[PDB]
RNA sequence: UAGCGGCGAGCGAACGGGGAGCAGCCCAGAGCCUGAAUCAGUGUGUGUGUUAGUGGAAGCGUCUGGAAAGGCGCGCGAUACAGGGUGACAGCCCCGUACACAAAAAUGCACAUGCUGUGAGCUCGAUGAGUAGGGCGGGACACGUGGUAUCCUGUCUGAAUAUGGGGGGACCAUCCUCCAAGGCUAAAUACUCCUGACUGACCGAUAGUGAACCAGUACCGUGAGGGAAAGGCGAAAAGAACCCCGGCGAGGGGAGUGAAAAAGAACCUGAAACCGUGUACGUACAAGCAGUGGGAGCACGCUUAGGCGUGUGACUGCGUACCUUUUGUAUAAUGGGUCAGCGACUUAUAUUCUGUAGCAAGGUUAACCGAAUAGGGGAGCCGAAGGGAAACCGAGUCUUAACU
């Protein structure tokens, strides 16, 4: 399969197992909540009947007094007292088998190329390290909410898409499906689509 | 994620607080007791769903049977007239003419006599 | 937790290539002189445990 | 598109929750029926548990014992030898290959498929119908 | 898992493998030789960090509005669009943020260096005795005295000491390995009274700390100890000058501020129970889960009278609450005065089955390294082969002298 290169309108000739597959709803599915979920700083508690500060003494007697019989002032149903299934913190990863990260990956980049949201440039590179440079760069180019993925990750560029809302600059390494499918287009450079083709196989 | 549930409980009780509008005390204020009355206000409905049907057929029965009685005929008598005379007249309908139409049922009577003779 | 095995099923079942279990039978440690020589010899091969007894069996052994 | 993305059909079950209501299905008693010991917090009996009668791993005998030199006995298909990379077979080799085990000392050349290359073993003990295909497939066996 | 186990309930290894980290030495002792590496204690110098800080970009017009940061229109900054405030939602109003700098003095760490102490290295010799082991009692080892190795010792004893001794799970022999009865030693590791920065599919005032508020307080108890409730006017007090009733009151009515005082300090919102005032209808000859089906009349709105809608409801058929527990409850069996808030199948880790997704005779990694949700890491686990108590055999195997 080949990929039109949009300055230097040459053809980029790719994997058509990796560029041109079908899209697996499912599996892409769950490698996003899989990742999604796997950014869950998962910190709280919540203090059972016995983490609650109080005494162990009994309030009243068990038998006489006309109240309901209660033995703790930390029950779960006093106010007051104690969550009933309180929580502790935990871990909210999950596994992603390495075979259905790259395939929710392949079938991402197939979907990318189908649907004219992946862009590919021969360079993009920032002259100075400005957010002016890299605005109007991509302001000649008709792109706002992007994805810049790049084989070297320049310094230059990098400090550019630093204050810009929508742009983020990534290198080919790091990549991740949220992005992928969170960003409306994605301008990898050629250097970053061969990368990506080494990663994924 | 504690889920506050003030708002929906709130929703829930005044729905069924306003299905028990019109009744006598705690039963239309206090929602412990309106859900009672409003459960057993849709056992009654129901049920008197039935009812309404056995309660107007027996009303329609009397009627014809007063104003065939009226004709000289039970009712008794006045029906089998009519299904063997093969008039096919619901008794809704018979109880009608019965009190709007004096003449049109005095010539049913007529049919009934005619054929259970 | 990991789970325990009961432990003295283990010594008692052995599992077999379809998942059932065989067991040596019962009634043939002692008191044998007073036994006929044919319950014996239908009491020593080892034997599959029944329907019944596999819930059992699988719940105390769940690593065989 | 992260909101048109959808799992499978079939894949996410719901997850029973007990304890709510009438038309839930799983309300008070949550699917436990009435009294009992099973229907309380904590509540159920142990493992092999027949009321008291004897229960059945306890009513039948014990038997055997454990080898001690089974642990260390391996059992290699046909499948695999020419994975060993070589065209010899020795217990190293087949260690390297990752396909008995460290610990292994003893090793037996059982026929379970399909054997090609010609393949020299050496050390490790062969069945009669393996050491046919073996010898069958070019091959050779020495011990 | 092997094992231990009223062989019950349960307890539960090591070998070996993969990683994190890695570091070796000294005395029992003389001579040669000296300050030789070594650290320790201090001075000084350098570097860096802490304890105050400094600079820090870029906006106006118009419409709604009490007020603009909002709408609309046109500009500018960005290595700075983290965040907070500002009269509603601000990159450009303010404090900041990115970034670049700053220490008279006191210090932490790391090099360098001065002095003191300390001892390198070589040859030769020595190489831990009431000790190892034993008997009795007990304990620790996964191991409950058992066939029980090993370690510890309260009691009684008691060696050999490199042509020697310990171990290799009763025990003996052969072989292998190691040198007890003296001591020091960084890193990987565990924890948070306390400080700083940051983060949260954590809580938001019956929650979160017991404690958002002068809370371990009030209060209770002789005492140890127990232990609350209680947040929110407004943007800004501009928090109500003055007049009237009133007891130089309380409370109110005007006036005034305010966008708004049913935002007035008993102050955002302002529910329900509960209590009233006003209007329509019914109700003083009528018996009961108080409704429901029918239903006249009356009062309000309609309505081109269309004969509907809302409220009430005479009279009439039928009709003994809910829960729970039960063979069975109107039951005179249990529970609930009512409202409002809270209040009960969760979480973790293993195992099995079902659905679904990936790969498929293969699937998959764990710890960890980490450009760090990537990629490495296949140690391992599960499966592709069973039979047998086991050796062993193997698409067969076990039984049996052998099997129709």
């Amino acid at each position: 399969m080949e990929l039109v290169l949009k300055d230097a309108q040459s053809a980029l000739t790719v994997s058509e197992t990796t560029f041109g597959r079908d899209f697996n709803e499912a599996l892409v599915h769950q490698v996003v909540v899989a990742y999604a979920a796997g950014a869950r700083q998962g910190t709280r508690a919540q203090k059972t009947r016995a983490e609650v500060t109080g005494s162990g003494k009994k309030p009243w007697r068990q038998k006489g007094t006309g109240r309901a019989r209660s033995g703790s002032i930390k029950s779960p149903i006093w106010r007051s007292g104690g969550v009933t299934f309180a929580a502790r913190p935990q871990d909210h990863s999950q596994k992603v088998n390495k075979k259905m990260y790259r395939g929710a990956l392949k079938s991402i980049l197939s979907e990318l190329v189908r649907q004219d949201r992946l862009i590919v440039v021969e360079k993009f590179s920032v002259e100075a390290p400005k957010t002016k440079l890299l605005a109007q760069k991509l302001k000649d180019m008709a792109l706002e909410d992007v994805l810049i993925i790049t084989g070297e990750l320049d310094e230059n560029l990098f400090l550019a898409a630093r204050n810009l809302h929508k742009v983020d600059v990534r290198d080919a390494t790091g990549i991740d499906p949220v992005s992928l499918i969170a960003f409306d287009k994605v301008v990898m450079t050629a250097d970053a689509v061969k990368q990506v083709e080494e990663m994924l196989a | 994620a504690r889920v506050k549930r003030g708002v929906i409980a709130r929703a829930r009780h005044k729905k069924i607080l306003k299905q028990a509008k019109g009744y006598y005390g705690a039963r239309s204020r206090v929602y412990r007791v309106a859900f009672q009355a409003v459960i057993k206000a849709g056992q009654y409905a129901y049920r008197d769903r039935r009812q309404r049907k056995r309660q107007f057929r027996q009303l329609w029965i009397a009627r014809i049977n007063a104003a065939a009685r009226q004709n000289g005929i039970s009712y008794s008598k006045f029906i089998n007239g009519l299904k063997k005379a093969s008039v096919e007249i619901d008794r809704k309908i018979l109880a009608d003419i019965a009190v709007f139409d004096k003449v049109a049922f005095t010539a049913l009577v007529e049919k009934a006599k005619a054929a259970l003779a | 937790p990991k789970i325990k095995t009961v432990r003295g099923a283990a010594k008692r079942f052995k599992k077999t290539g379809k998942g059932g279990f065989k067991h040596k039978h019962a009634n043939l440690r002692h008191i044998l002189t007073k036994k006929a020589t044919k319950r014996k010899r239908h009491l020593r091969p080892k034997a599959m445990v029944s329907k019944g007894d596999l819930g059992l069996v699988i719940a105390c052994l769940p690593y065989a | 598109r992260l909101n048109t993305l959808s799992p499978a059909e079939g894949s996410k079950k719901a997850g029973k929750r007990l304890g709510r209501g009438i038309g839930s299905g799983l309300g008070k008693t949550g699917g436990r029926g009435h009294k009992g010991q099973k229907s309380r917090s904590g509540g159920g009996v142990r493992r092999g548990f027949e009321g008291g009668q004897m229960p059945l791993y306890r009513r039948l005998p014990k038997f055997g014992f454990t080898s001690r030199k089974a642990a260390i006995t391996a059992e290699i298909r046909l499948s695999d030898l020419a994975k060993v990379e070589g065209g010899v077979v020795d217990l190293n080799t087949l260690k390297a290959a990752n396909i008995i085990g460290i610990q292994i000392e003893f090793a037996k050349v059982i026929l379970a498929g399909e054997v090609t290359t010609p393949v020299t073993v050496r050390g490790l003990r062969v069945t009669k119908g393996a050491r046919a295909a073996i010898e069958a497939a070019g091959g050779k066996i020495e011990e």
